[PDB]
């Protein structure tokens, strides 16, 4: 009787037990449990090298089981019909929390009871960082192991006291510590091997953006190209039709072909082929990001329209032709304006950005106090038709307007199918 | 629309930021009512409960705070007395008894 | 070919449409290969080596043997940086001296290459006497330019010859459908 | 652009070799200022690296 | 072993730091409880000034 060790059913009866939902199921231990907690009652594990056993009697479950974990451990068990009357009560803990002074108060006496020392600079940027971190202006990031780690670089950078600078230093650190792959991309852009247009006009191609997906935190700058030829409607996107673009991709070219359709519509159809592709190769295509910016390169080639190449363009948008919000948005912008000063700011490089995201907008300081200075930029759309006038600096309607341009490129390529047409039923 | 700083500038700004915080800590949960609601409801009632959350949040260090706050009425004396040398039961004492 | 191989004809198709545009499509196929077979394609290498050879093929261009073409090109006609530039480089000035330089060989590589370029001592003493003659470029135009040896603009220019000869095998296509259709 | 010798020149030239250098041995993760900043970090505040 | 010493768990107060090419970490910073541990990265670039 005394060889019977106490597992953690035992030492939690009249209390409450917490276990992992992913390491319940790793375990394979889940059927078990499940019926102990039907019936009630459970035994101890017995070895299968009994020779008869010890005749053990049930031990009463008076206990609560709550499991603590991912939701995505938890769509490994949901389907079970048994596991729904079990666990009646379902507490989920919300991803982000409400950006107020009660929460931030909340957060800096949290810090103070895990054994930081803070200052009011310092907790104000930690809860500004946490905001940023959340990516969305008026929620803070509910991660409070994340905000304890930073909250700990800081207090090692500072020698404990939480101050606005050494809580600056530590995301500084903890941006540079990362920032390899984004130097190498500044050295490239800067001697030329990756050539960046950031300054005067060009045709078809536009300064579209990119998240690396080797690190889903870093945003660049990618050169769209678009070129238009007469033909079949077919709109081909040449980065696609490569195995690189995937499945949300596929999406992207027949929204585009879409609105270029219904938008466009004084011929049968559209007397064009458009060529998307990007001038690199490190842009797999994995989401409905640039959108926006394929879009208006598009327009521009098919109506030779000089867009604006100090401006950067992204955002994903509808066969409407209204711009769509997009993640990691402050990446994207971050990236662009690094991009610009390490060419130099000329005080009108910006970022075409869809206003869905506005309530996104968590940029650095660097950033900020350039938009102040009036180096840089921020512009915030909601259809693809504001994005594309102030790309090209024009208004849509009236004459000399960039509806009748987009009109009448798209008029002078049907004149030239139509001439091929005739050259081939002479 | 181009927009201004004003419309961009997101962080509070700091009026003072020289002197140390003293403030108390905060309840678990904090911010986040639908859960801590979720648990009220689960310990009153006595059901099973199941922790839902983004991973890296601090779900079991917030629970373990709140539940050692809980106050229970003291759970009886469960031990395993053998009634032979082959059987052995349960017995329920009062808590302190065993 | 490869898959990075594969919207490299994609690429110069596009751009040969986009550049070209006098008549509703292009009237010529073009038929890519070397003559090797030990350059099974994984990259975007040569490049702008295979656009003007189509294009010296469209508008019957002698190209300028003497002088090797390497770097990627977009569909805008901007010439791409590449890897091991110097190795391509140094094995085609090793290929030359083999057969004995003449003082006009090169290389045409992209300008954005140029920070790449470490050649080795032998190649740098070449150029230097003017035996060898690296040219960088950054349009497909500038190379073009460089290989036939004149410009694309004005009369007896390489642009108003390429138009000549797509006009002429639009022609001789236009022919073939007149005969299909009598 | 027909590029000359001296844009395409990258050695460094030698006024003198025929003599030894002595130099101090140079600081650790030298020229890599990123990975020793990021080991100072991880040592002041002990965290895994 | 039948029934095995009743070894009491070694306390860590180490640093461990983890040396090696970035694919090997691909291969384990999918990992959620590999973020948190190391906190700290330190990167090598495969270039000096
Ligand atoms: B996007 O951010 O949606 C964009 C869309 C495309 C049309 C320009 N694509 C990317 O940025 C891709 C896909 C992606 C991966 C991970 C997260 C978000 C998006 N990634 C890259 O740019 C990339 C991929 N591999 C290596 C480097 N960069
Ligand atoms: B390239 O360098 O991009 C070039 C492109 C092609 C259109 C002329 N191809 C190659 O040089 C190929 C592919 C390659 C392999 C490895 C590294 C870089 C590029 N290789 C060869 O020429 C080759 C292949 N097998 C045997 C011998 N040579």
């Amino acid at each position: 009787v005394s060889l019977i060790r106490p597992g953690a059913v035992h030492r939690a009866q009249g209390g409450y037990l917490i276990l992992d939902a992913l390491s319940l199921k790793r375990e394979g231990t889940w059927e078990a449990f499940k019926r102990a907690l039907r019936n009630g009652q459970v035994e101890p594990v017995t070895e299968p090298q009994a020779p008869a056993g010890l005749e053990v009697e049930p031990f009463p479950i008076q206990m609560q089981v709550i499991l603590v974990g991912t939701p995505e451990a938890f769509e490994g068990l949901e389907e079970d019909p048994a596991f729904s009357e079990l666990f009646r009560i379902r507490a989920e803990f919300s991803p982000t929390l409400p950006a107020s002074p009660e929460n931030c108060t909340a957060l800096g006496g949290w810090l103070l009871a895990q054994g930081f020392q803070l200052t009011q600079g310092g907790l104000t940027r930690l809860y500004d960082e946490a905001r940023r971190m959340a990516e969305q202006r008026d929620r803070m990031d509910a991660r409070l192991v994340e905000i304890r780690a930073l909250a700990e670089e800081a207090a090692v950078l500072g020698g404990g006291l939480l101050t606005a600078e050494s809580v600056e230093q530590a995301i500084a650190a903890r941006e540079h510590r990362s920032f390899l792959s984004e130097e190498e991309f500044l050295r490239a852009v800067q001697e030329g091997v990756i050539r960046l247009r950031t300054t005067g006009r060009a045709v078809g191609e536009v300064n579209s953006l990119v998240v690396v997906e080797a690190a889903p935190y870093w945003g660049r700058p990618a050169r769209l190209t678009a070129r238009a030829a007469p033909g079949r409607d077919h709109l081909i996107s040449i980065d696609r039709e490569a195995g690189l673009g995937g499945q949300i991709f596929h999406k992207a070219v027949l929204t585009l072909a879409g609105y270029l359709r219904s938008r466009y519509i004084e011929h049968g159809s559209l007397p064009v082929t458009i060529s998307l592709a990007f001038e690199q190769n490190y842009v797999s295509i994995e989401g409905d990001s640039a959108g926006l910016a394929e879009l208006v390169a598009a327009l521009s080639a098919i109506g030779n329209l000089p867009l604006r190449q100090d401006l950067a363009v992204t955002g994903a948008v509808d066969q409407t032709g209204k711009v769509l919000a997009v993640g990691a948005i402050n990446a994207k912008v971050e990236g662009f304006f690094r991009v610009c000063k390490a060419l130099g700011l000329s005080g009108t490089q910006g970022v075409i950005l869809p206003e869905a995201n506005l309530a996104n907008l968590t940029l650095r300081a660097e950033v900020l106090e350039a938009v102040r200075a009036g180096q840089f930029h921020i512009y915030a759309v909601e259809t693809a038709e504001q994005a594309l006038e102030i790309l090209a600096g024009a208004r849509m309607e009236g004459f000399r307007g960039l509806q009748e341009k987009i009109r009448a490129g798209l008029e002078a390529f049907a004149r030239l199918e139509e001439g091929h047409d005739k050259e081939d039923r002479e | 629309m181009r927009l201004s700083y004003e419309a961009l500038e997101w962080r509070t700004p700091i009026e003072n930021s020289t002197e140390p915080v003293s403030l108390p800590p905060p309840p678990p949960f904090f911010g986040q009512e639908r859960a801590r609601e979720a648990l009220e409801l689960a310990i009153r009632g006595g059901f099973h409960a199941y922790l839902v959350g983004p991973p890296s949040l601090g779900k079991h260090e917030a629970l373990l705070a709140y539940l050692s706050t809980q106050s229970v009425e003291t759970p009886p004396d469960l031990l395993y007395v053998p009634l032979s040398e082959r059987k052995v039961a349960v017995l329920t004492l009062p808590s302190g008894q065993e």
